[PDB]
């Protein structure tokens, strides 16, 4: 292994006769250059001459070679290269030539392979005096943890000073405290409606004719055109809440002028406007005024507006009134002659809908776009077809008509509704078999659901306890034969399951997923990927792959048997949000990004939802950094059930205790070694804090916003970049979870534990809270627009899946309206606690880390982690 | 005498201080018992577990459960008995009040209410109830009315932990989740909504647990989740008599003895212990509960 | 079997011989996925734990099953275990003098010795492991012999350009076995009579007549063992049956006729 | 794409690791400098 | 699987909680004991159940055979080494007496549906064959459901939790009990070697110059009972920690530092040997130690070989009390003999 060869390198080791950084160099590359000779390792002995002859790769190969020789060197010669490389850190401290690059190798090592044991106030004053201010910053950080010093404060405050990072030295600062102790006319109107409320008879007359002075004053002024729309929308809204049906016609047609306008003034940020025109319409679309005017419009207006404003139009493609049915159609004629790719997906879901007036009236469409293209939609419903049967993959038909029969039957035993569920379950079997698959299970398992068949005829027939019990044995049995290698279908091939996709290739459809502004270009699609991947979420979603034809591969999440299209709804309000953090200066300033990924309807019972690339969830991340410490994964909640034997089935007061003693007991700094550890470098840590702060901080406070909850560290995904979070099933929204039946929520946003041990020493009161206010005042900034953007999708029946006749469900939207306006003003607790925007980030960062407002939760959302 | 107690064993056991040993273990590993009541004359034995009350009987040979009562959704709380063991009523996670009775039972009458209370306590004319809530709320019922009720209100929307009422119909304390308690003063003619309020006490900062006081009004002991058992004096000079700690965890619900002089404790610490409130001292100490202990019966 | 254990070679053997009273017993063992057979006399055989591999012994297997045999094995080194297997029949018939030696078996010992078996190579040698080659082509040669002569042909062929083809070829010999008059059952007829004729003039008459004169299962499996004989050696596989069939079995002139025979049939498939 | 020719040592274990990194530094000799210094 | 029934062991636990005559409280828990032989199901199940709790609780006891009957229990309460395979080797018996039952039952429907009445008859003896059947099939997915919750884990904590239990009885009456302790002692250092192979060390080291947890309560029991006032014990205990001494004569690579340190007797390797702790801390996936014994003496380092798991004749003994004579009174009690 090793001779006795390290009688030489002493010398080399202990000098101290050397004054130049010249010689300092010298040393260095000199035992550099010796090191190889006593490594223990074969493919670093024959290495020795090459390192000799040739410099630069020992540069890199000093990383294997210094481990390689600090495990074979003894205890004895350990203290002894400890004060050698002390001194060299020490000696030299003006010039920074190479101790960054040792320092560089001493944290190397550091990670995970038994570190040093060097003073880590030493390593903290040998970055300082080498200038290496982030390896310094995380050296203070470790001694702060270590013990809290205000000198020590004062050196984070001053690192933070000169890194740029004011919100870091202000939290630290204050931990420190807390803890050791025409445009006249338009001004005009603005101070008025400040200083003097509206919703009176004067107010709203003053305003329209300051409006209308200034749209005289300046003819072409957009805020001027969008103003008095917007004033005339607040006079016909008192009017209707008051019902008149006469004043209402003197303001529809200045309204529809205005807004007409001020979209072809602007051209860009048109959704608010054109949701409203659309609602104005589809409110009064009996007033023939109202109809020449849009009518005289449409030249006024353009087709790309429209083309980005698409999604509403196809969720209204019902219509009850004949000339706004004939003005939809024509306008959706002119989207379809002006790049109808844009909507192919959303027409055949209008045409798998349930509603027979949305076929009857996109029979309409299907006839103009045959005199267009007949490929196009007969080649899309063909591909779409394979995808729907394969995201609602064969078994799980007859899988949940298994399940949610025998559940209900246990639980008050509906025959007729059993009837229901498997009549339409076994029609296909006689209409004709399809694919390889089915017949595979046909050829399998059929007798036995014959037999269940019949045994159900004889109990319609006679009414037999004895024979029905019989049924539900083999319903069992087939339960049974079908549940136990359910879990080994870990893949899915698709010559297989639907080979007509594979024949089908050289697509000249366009790739379903994210658009650009105005009409996008048409990208074709060359084939399709084969092989799909398993995830295992109670549903078994799939991994699908598309080859386009530009040459790359375009990969998505497939989900089914599920209306998911309210997250496709809340992918513009990330659009919106999006636009107004760009918008916002100081947002700008400081990078705020959300990055949405592109997700299409597929259907009414299917989807594709984006996966993020180059990245890995909060879920996964910590399975590999406790295996390789070789620890056991669930180890807290396995601590305190060894005294918690009914943990689930207790009462409120005593989960408290139980769950304190596992979070004393359990280290929780997990995340926040990992992230060093795979960090590429301290200013790439750096970086990765920064990105992982701001993001959390963002989307937590936009979640609050949008009443998003039931968030898990599956959900929850970092960047394996940058580390920016990204969620998954968004269909909890507007505080759903807390009317639902299954342990109700009291945390808004999950900030755990976790969280709070991986933020900086600032705590959850600095650079956290510091970008909560700068969120807060930007998003009170637009409190008009976004209820106008929210009032669309209240009362229509799309949207009834978290808080489940017409007046039931309009007074629940508007609870929800009211609900929400108290959610952002403050008043939703207390009616006198009028609470600003300061008292309102206190009260929400307390009362989401509370511990009782935590612990109080369905195992489901996983409240330990 | 008999001492029953139960905890995270999963196994109900009784107790005798003059062998040092426990007598009867019965198993009930199904779930976790939160609380449990010995009848007055030594009769039956019912729990509060989970969506089932059951009676036992003390002197068979470890039986399968002598009666059982559900109709429960949520988890029940406590448990209220009656001298003559007429009328048995549980508090549970809905605040429905329900009613049962020994002796061949039949279906009675069942009252629904919202705000899930805590504890309960039945006034000695066998007709009214005053249950707490966690609002800090208290809810008065009596078997005369149909729906209407009396409300009081100590704290706003604060936690309101549990309360503990005069046998001798005098003194009603109350006990909140700040450690915070209030006496309220009601004299004869107790028929009436006249609970007047007195003072306000701050007997710790934590959370506290339920509070029991003897049936001569000279006493008021509670316990809390410090390894706290604390008690103060109710009718002279109304001053703190004595403190107790030392327990290795926190200390749940504790019981009495007959002369107002003897208290028990039972804790999760694997161990019971039984003091003399005038020699603060220990008397007697339990020990073979593998898990912690959480409640505790007792009756002379 | 689906990937079995000791358990389930316990009553894969014994469910069957309480069954065939004294008829004789098929016995196919594909050790692939198994590493090498021990010299000591001992198979390989899965756990249920999928961890590692367990022994059985050849007196456990033979115990199991009963006195008729015909065993096909497919191992990497067949060969150990048949000097193992030969001196263990030995030393149990020396046994036989049965002092106190008589093991109790489900079939008497006296019909041991007449019961038949097959082995893969040579000695101690490697298996064939090319992608240019089925990756169990002995029991390809004991199950299809027509298909895989006339993929071995075409690989096999110098003519191979101007023809239509890890490279396989995807020829399809049209028909089935049964019927005469098609292709593949002609090729099946003169395969017979070719495989006969070589053996009736190279074996004994007493051995002719054992092997090839009492029972039809036999006759197949041999007939295809020479088929074996003649393409396993060709791949450095020179595999040993239970009776020494003499070196004659892959030079007996004939071979020319085969290679006449799937020269025409080859060329008048490709011509149709 | 790759700042530092450290960062592949992350993923993997320690023991395997040292055949490994000296197999992909020395791949590059087939370079003219490399293979006109070292023949 | 035949005698395991719920209701049997209920039985057996009110049995064993009162029952006068010991030799039943003897067999009862010798009836448990070998319940828990090798069986995942049937320790889940005892364990749910209370049986262990019980059986716990029986270690206080008059009479000295029910203690050394517990103490063989517990010796059988061992969770099981072959746990991933044993688990498996009884879901394939259950599926097959599952589907062969299922089978007999549609024969048996079909035999029914003779279009034969055949009143007072055979199909009037089938009926209760049937549901009887359907008994023994709803009884079959009983266990198989209770199969899958298993949790291995859960059954070394409790086995853990029972030695510490056993522990207090050490300053026991008998030879007997201590004899039964010392063969469970050596049961234990069979199945968990390696956590006595890392403990060894730091302790004779110590005794030269990690520890602190219950299992050095056990390694020190084990060093009490090599003191024993009997005969037998001392070398039956010798014995036990001659497997101890032959393993780290050598254990592979350290039996140079073992000699290293065992030169001091008369008179790298920390990082070595701490890390087999995690190797089965990891695969694990009050507390009154106390540690008092009078040492006034020190442990100087008829069968040649040593198997590990010692067997203990206890089951032979007590099976041989049923050939003495129980409805005549036995030799030296008669109304006259030698003795009388």
């Amino acid at each position: 292994k090793l001779p006795v060869n390290q009688n030489i390198l002493k010398n080399a080791w202990y000098c101290s006769q050397q004054k130049t950084k010249e010689d300092w160099q010298e040393w260095i590359r000199r035992l550099s250059i010796q090191l190889l000779k006593e490594s223990p390792s074969a493919c670093l002995r024959s290495c020795s001459s090459l390192v000799s002859v040739y410099y630069p790769l020992a540069r890199e190969l000093f990383n294997a070679s210094f481990s390689s020789c600090w495990v074979e060197l003894q205890t004895s010669y350990q203290e002894d290269l400890i004060q050698a490389l002390c001194k060299a850190l020490s000696s030299s401290e003006n010039p920074p030539e190479i101790y960054q690059m040792l320092l560089n190798l001493v944290e190397f090592m550091e990670h995970d392979d038994k570190p040093l044991p060097i003073p880590i106030h030493t390593l903290g004053k040998y970055a300082q005096k080498c200038h290496a201010f982030a390896k310094a910053l995380h050296y203070k950080e470790v001694e702060f943890l270590e013990e809290p010093k205000n000198s020590t404060i004062e050196a984070l405050i001053s690192i933070n000073n000169q890194l740029h990072q004011t919100d870091s030295a202000i939290g630290i600062l204050k931990h420190a405290q807390q803890h050791n102790e025409a445009r006249c006319f338009l001004k005009q109107g603005e101070w008025r409606v400040c200083l003097q409320p509206k919703w009176r008879l004067s107010n709203p007359d003053s305003i329209l004719g300051s409006y209308l002075l200034a749209t005289h004053f300046d003819n072409t002024w957009y805020k001027a055109w969008h103003n008095w729309a917007l004033a005339n929308f607040e006079v016909i809204s008192m009017l209707t809440s008051v019902s008149s049906s006469n004043l209402i016609h003197r303001h529809v047609i200045p309204a529809i002028k205005g807004f007409f306008h001020s979209i072809s003034l602007s051209e860009s940020s048109s959704l608010q406007d054109a949701l409203r025109l659309l609602t104005l319409w589809f409110t009064f679309g009996g007033i023939p005024e109202a109809t020449q005017a849009m009518h005289e419009g449409f030249n006024l207006i353009q087709i790309g507006t429209w083309l980005e404003v698409l999604p509403q139009l196809i969720s209204r493609i019902h219509q009850p009134n004949q000339i706004v049915s004939r003005s939809l159609l024509s306008l959706l004629s002119d989207l379809g002659k002006a790049h109808p790719q844009a909507l192919v997906y959303p027409l055949m879901v209008a045409i798998k809908s349930e509603s027979l007036s949305r076929q009857k009236a996109a029979l309409s469409i299907i006839e103009k776009m045959r005199i267009h293209s007949p490929v196009l939609v007969d080649q899309a419903e063909l591909v779409s077809h394979e995808l729907i049967r394969m995201a609602v993959l064969w078994h799980e038909q007859w899988y949940e008509g298994l399940d949610d029969a025998s559940r209900q039957f246990f639980g008050e035993h509906n025959t007729e509704k059993m009837f229901a569920a498997l009549e339409p379950l076994y029609e296909m079997l006689k209409r004709g078999p399809e694919t390889l698959r089915e017949i595979s299970f046909q050829n399998s398992f059929g007798r036995d659901l014959n037999d269940a068949y019949e045994w159900l005829m004889n109990y319609k027939k006679s009414k037999d306890v004895s024979n029905l019990n019989q049924a539900w044995d083999i319903y069992y049995n087939v339960f049974r034969k079908i549940g136990k290698q359910l879990p080994q279908l870990q893949t899915l091939e698709l010559q297989h399951v639907s080979p007509k996709l594979l024949s089908a290739h050289d697509l000249e459809l366009a790739v379903p997923g994210t658009r650009a502004s105005g009409g996008k270009p048409i990208v074709k699609i060359s084939k399709f990927e084969p092989v799909f991947s398993v995830i295992s979420s109670k549903q078994r979603p799939r991994k699908f792959c598309i080859k386009g034809s530009d040459g790359k591969d375009y990969k998505y999440v497939l989900k089914g048997h599920e209306d998911i299209r309210q997250d496709s709804l809340v992918m513009q309000l990330f659009g919106l949000v999006n636009t107004l953090l760009q918008n916002d200066a100081e947002c700008f300033r400081r990078h705020l990004d959300i990055q949405q990924y592109p997700a299409i309807p597929l259907s009414p019972k299917s989807g594709l939802l984006g996966w993020v690339p180059n990245s890995d969830t909060f879920h996964v991340l910590i399975r590999e950094h406790r295996e390789a410490k070789k620890i056991p994964l669930n180890i807290e909640h396995w601590v305190m059930l060894q005294m918690a034997p009914d943990y689930d089935n207790l009462t409120l007061l005593q989960k408290v205790e139980v769950f304190t003693y596992a979070l004393n007991n359990t280290e929780g700094q997990d995340l926040y070694k990992v992230l060093w550890l795979k960090s590429r470098s301290s200013e790439t840590w750096l970086e990765r804090r920064t990105t992982y702060t701001r993001s959390l901080a963002v989307m937590s406070m936009t979640g609050y916003i949008l009443g998003l909850g039931d968030r898990h560290p599956s959900n929850l995904m970092l960047d394996r970049i940058t580390g920016k979070v990204i969620h998954i099933d968004f269909g909890d929204c507007f505080e759903a979870a807390i009317l639902r039946e299954k342990f109700p929520e009291k945390v808004p946003f999950r900030l755990t534990r976790m969280l709070t041990y991986a933020m900086e020493v600032s705590g959850i009161e600095g650079s956290f809270r510091i970008t909560c206010e700068n969120v807060m005042k930007v998003l009170r900034d637009n409190k008009g627009s976004l209820m106008a953007i929210l009032e669309a999708f209240a009362f229509d029946p799309l949207i009834n899946w978290g808080f489940d006749k017409n007046a039931i469900r309009n007074a629940r939207a508007m609870l929800v309206l009211k609900r929400i306006t108290d959610k952002l003003t403050g008043n939703d607790i207390r009616r006198f606690n009028d609470l600003d925007v300061p008292e309102q980030v206190d009260k929400l960062i307390q009362q989401a880390t509370s511990v009782e407002n935590l612990c109080q939760h369905y195992i489901g959302w996983c409240p330990f982690w | 005498v008999i001492l029953v107690s139960a905890g995270y064993d999963h196994t109900i056991r009784f107790w005798e201080a003059l062998t040092g040993v426990c007598s009867r273990t019965i198993q009930h590993s199904d779930s976790q018992v939160n609380r449990l009541e010995i009848t007055n004359d030594k009769k039956l034995l019912a729990t509060a577990g989970h969506q089932n009350v059951r009676l036992y009987d003390i002197r068979t040979t470890n039986p399968n459960p002598v009666a059982s009562f559900e109709g429960h959704r949520g988890n029940v709380t406590s448990v209220s008995f009656q001298q003559d063991n007429r009328w048995m009523v549980t508090s549970s996670e809905d605040g429905t009040i329900k009613v049962w009775d020994v002796r061949s039972p039949s279906i009675p009458r069942n009252y629904k209410h919202n705000a899930p209370v805590n504890e309960v306590v039945i006034h000695p004319n066998q007709g009214e109830l005053i249950s707490c809530d966690r609002d800090g709320n208290i809810r008065i019922w009596d078997l005369g009315e149909n729906q209407c009720t009396h409300q009081l209100t100590p704290e706003d929307d604060t936690s309101l932990q549990s309360l503990s009422m005069a046998s001798d119909g005098s003194m009603l304390a109350a006990a909140n989740t700040k450690g915070n308690c209030y006496v309220w003063e009601m004299p004869n003619h107790t028929d009436a909504s006249h609970l007047k309020p007195v003072t306000k006490f701050r007997a710790h900062s934590t959370y506290i647990t339920r509070i029991l006081l003897s049936s001569d009004v000279k006493h008021l002991a509670t316990c809390s989740a410090d390894h706290t058992a604390r008690v103060w004096s109710i009718d002279d000079d109304f001053k703190l008599e004595t403190t107790l700690d030392g327990h290795q965890r926190w200390v749940w619900d504790c019981a009495f003895s007959a002369d107002s002089a003897y208290l028990v404790t039972a804790s999760s610490d694997h161990y019971v212990r039984l003091w003399d409130l005038s020699t603060r001292e220990i008397v007697r100490q339990y020990g073979g509960h593998h898990k912690g202990a959480v409640c505790v019966a007792l009756n002379d | 079997s689906l990937d079995p254990c000791v358990e389930d070679v316990k009553r894969f053997c014994n469910s069957l011989r309480r069954t065939s009273k004294e008829d004789r017993i098929l016995f196919h063992y594909n050790g692939h996925g198994v590493p090498k057979p021990t010299k000591s006399g001992e198979i390989w055989v899965f756990n249920r734990g999928y961890t590692q591999y367990i022994p059985v012994s050849l007196y456990d297997l033979q115990t199991w099953l009963g006195a008729p045999c015909i065993f096909v094995y497919d191992c990497n080194s067949a060969e150990n275990i048949l000097i193992n297997f030969q001196k263990f029949v030995q030393k149990r018939i020396k046994d036989d003098e049965e002092g106190n030696h008589d093991v109790a078996a489900p079939s008497p010992t006296s019909a041991y010795q007449d019961c038949f078996q097959l082995a893969s190579c040579t000695s101690d040698e490697l298996l064939l492991m090319s992608p240019e080659l089925p990756a169990d082509l002995f029991s390809c040669c004991l199950t299809c012999p027509i298909e895989i002569s006339i993929r071995i042909f075409l690989m096999q062929s110098p003519l191979k350009d101007s023809k239509y083809k890890s490279k396989i070829p995807n020829v399809n010999i049209p028909g089935m076995l049964s019927d005469r008059r098609t292709p593949l059952g002609e090729l099946n007829w003169i395969f017979t009579a070719i495989t006969d004729t070589i053996a009736w003039t190279s074996l004994p008459r007493p051995l002719f007549k054992k092997l090839f004169r009492h029972d039809l299962m036999i006759a197949a499996l041999f007939r295809n063992f020479l088929l074996a004989k003649r393409i396993m050696p060709w791949y450095n596989c020179h595999p040993v049956s239970d009776p020494e069939l003499p070196d004659s079995i892959t030079t007996h002139p004939m071979w020319k006729s085969w290679d006449l025979a799937m020269d025409e049939v080859l060329t008048k498939i490709v011509i149709d | 794409i790759d700042i530092a020719l450290l960062m592949q040592g992350v993923s993997p274990s320690n023991d395997e690791y040292y055949p490994t990194v000296v197999i992909h530094n020395l791949m590059k000799i087939l370079n003219d400098p490399s293979l006109s210094i070292h023949h | 699987k035949n005698c395991f029934s719920l209701e049997l062991v209920n039985k057996l636990c009110f049995y064993i909680d009162n029952s006068e005559i010991p030799l039943l409280r003897q067999w009862c828990v010798i009836l448990l004991g070998l319940l828990f032989a090798d069986n995942p199901l049937n320790r889940f199940v005892c364990m749910n159940t209370g049986a262990v709790e019980i059986l716990l609780k029986s270690l206080k006891d008059p009479v000295p055979e029910v203690r050394t009957a517990s103490i063989f229990a517990l010796k059988h309460f061992i969770s099981g080494f072959q746990d991933a395979e044993v688990i498996l080797r009884l879901q394939q018996e259950f599926e097959e007496q599952y589907q062969q039952l299922h089978s007999q039952l549609q024969h048996l429907q079909n035999q029914s549906h003779l279009q034969q009445q055949q009143s007072q008859q055979q199909q009037q003896h089938l009926e209760q064959q049937q549901m009887k059947i359907e008994k023994q099939i709803r009884h079959c997915q009983v266990m198989q459901n209770q199969l899958e919750v298993i949790d291995l884990r859960k059954l070394k904590r409790q086995e853990i939790g029972n030695l510490i239990s056993i522990l207090p009885l050490i300053n026991d009456g008998s030879s007997l009990v201590r004899k039964e302790l010392v063969v469970y002692f050596s049961h234990i250092v069979s199945r968990y070697s390696n956590f006595f192979i890392v403990v060894v060390f730091n302790d004779l080291l110590e005794e030269i110059k990690s520890q602190g947890s219950i299992f050095y309560t056990v390694w020190k029991s084990l060093l009490i009972l090599a003191e024993d006032p009997f005969l037998e014990n001392k070398e039956l205990s010798k014995q036990v920690i001659d497997y101890i001494l032959l393993e780290l004569s050598a254990h592979k690579e350290l039996g140079g530092p073992f000699a290293v340190m065992e030169k001091f007797l008369l008179k790298p390797m920390r990082t070595s040997l701490a890390k087999l702790f995690q190797s089965l801390g990891f695969s694990e996936s009050s507390n009154t130690s106390m540690k008092s014994h009078t040492s006034k003496k020190g442990p100087s380092g008829h069968t040649e070989p040593l198997q590990l798991p010692l067997n203990s004749s206890f089951l032979d003994y007590s099976r041989e009390y049923f050939q003495e004579p129980q409805m005549k009174k036995q030799e030296a009690d008669e109304p006259g003999s030698v003795e009388y």
